[PDB]
């Protein structure tokens, strides 16, 4: 199971 | 030990549309899942028997998933191509690595997620989970935004919480694959390279897991200066394969003996013309 | 910035002459990720031909596995060519079975 997803670089 | 470790690749092509997201993860040396936003209906697609019946919540949420960073990824390419000053002309890269390792225990040992940007390493998660390594100063603007917006925060309840979760359950439902070793299948083979000289090339077929060592010695002393290898290969079907080969001189072959490691061996493994 | 990729041909099993196997082209430690690759047949290109899925190394390099089941015998040449960026022409490499 993939992480959700974060902030851009 | 075992670990679950996830790879992603993002590649710009300027006049040749949005950039290309791809995914990977892995269960140690065994492929489970692959995303590509390029392909005609881009979803989650199972690489192992024991992801394959797990039902269609976990596949559209999976899939979500990548969607989404697909999307983010996008972002953060234009965002680094800025940092640099980069023309627009040129194709860039960024590639993420995460996951976690469990110790002999079945306890976290290690969380990692680090990136790089066009092959460089660029931003990593110290192994606190708590704090960033920045490789330059462009680094050191992600770095402040995520110091920011509390990014480590979010990536360590993952790497802490449901990640091992993931992977204990993985290794549960494919332990007849996951939790397995094969052992190599060894040989010599002997190459004339004139009236003078052979070659021997110790093999290894078929082991699983990938990690190996194949050395050569001589009457005793290893042959370090000497040895030609070649990387672990992949054999297609869920093992691997590697080579290990000297050059002797014609009629002292017997003098020379392969010596292999392996999780899955019986013994210790010696081979000789 | 451009690591030129590491080819290997060889088949999943030792190759035997009229039985099923399946010859592979490992590519790998090469970047950037764009990369061509063919199996060839006494030198014409191979059709059906799949591949893995693009990951990388530790070291952040790309690798890829082509793959196609064929049948070796004792007649029949067969290599692998690939370009990339960091070659100025294309490499052919010849599959010998051992």
């Amino acid at each position: 199971g993939a992480d959700g997803v974060g902030k851009s670089a | 030990s075992h670990s679950m470790r996830y790879f992603y690749t993002a590649v710009s092509r300027p006049g040749r549309g949005e950039p290309r997201f791809i995914a990977v993860g892995y269960v140690d040396d065994t492929q489970f899942v692959q995303f590509d936003s390029d392909a005609a209906s881009p979803r989650g697609e199972p690489r192992a028997p024991w992801v394959e019946q797990e039902g269609p919540e976990y596949w559209d949420r999976e899939t979500q998933k990548y969607k989404r960073q697909a999307q983010t990824d996008r972002v953060s390419l234009r965002n680094l191509r800025g940092y640099y000053n980069q023309s627009e002309a040129g194709s860039h890269t960024l590639q993420r690595m995460y996951g976690c390792d469990l110790g002999p225990d079945g306890r976290l040992l290690r969380g990692y997620n680090q990136f790089a940007y066009d092959g460089k390493d660029y931003i990593a998660l110290n192994e606190d989970l708590r704090s960033w390594t920045a490789a330059d100063k462009a680094a050191q603007i992600t770095q402040r935004k995520w110091e920011a917006a509390r990014e480590a925060e979010q990536r360590r309840a993952y790497l802490e919480g449901t990640c091992v979760e993931w992977l204990r359950r993985y290794l549960e439902n494919g332990k007849k694959t996951l939790q397995r070793a094969e052992h190599p299948k060894t040989h010599v083979t002997h190459h004339p390279v004139s009236d003078h000289e052979a070659t021997l090339r110790c093999w290894a077929l078929g082991f699983y897991p990938a990690e190996i060592t194949l050395t050569w010695q001589r009457d005793g002393e290893d042959q370090t200066q000497d040895t030609e290898l070649v990387e672990t290969r992949p054999a297609g079907d869920g093992t691997f394969q590697k080579w290990a080969a000297v050059v002797v001189p014609s009629g002292e072959e017997q003098r020379y003996t392969c010596h292999v490691q392996h999780e899955g061996l019986p013994e210790p493994l010696t081979l000789r013309w | 910035i451009q690591r030129t990729p590491k080819i290997q041909v060889y088949s999943r099993h030792p190759a035997e002459n009229g039985k099923s196997n399946f010859l592979n082209c490992y590519v790998s430690g090469f970047h950037p990720s764009d990369i061509e690759v063919d199996l060839l047949k006494n030198g014409e290109r191979i059709e059906k031909v799949e591949h893995s899925d693009l990951s990388f190394s530790k070291d952040w390099s790309f690798y890829l596995l082509y793959y196609t089941e064929f049948t070796p015998t004792e007649k029949d040449e067969y290599a692998c060519r690939v370009n990339h960026v960091t070659l100025s022409q294309p490499k052919i490499v010849k599959w010998d079975r051992d």
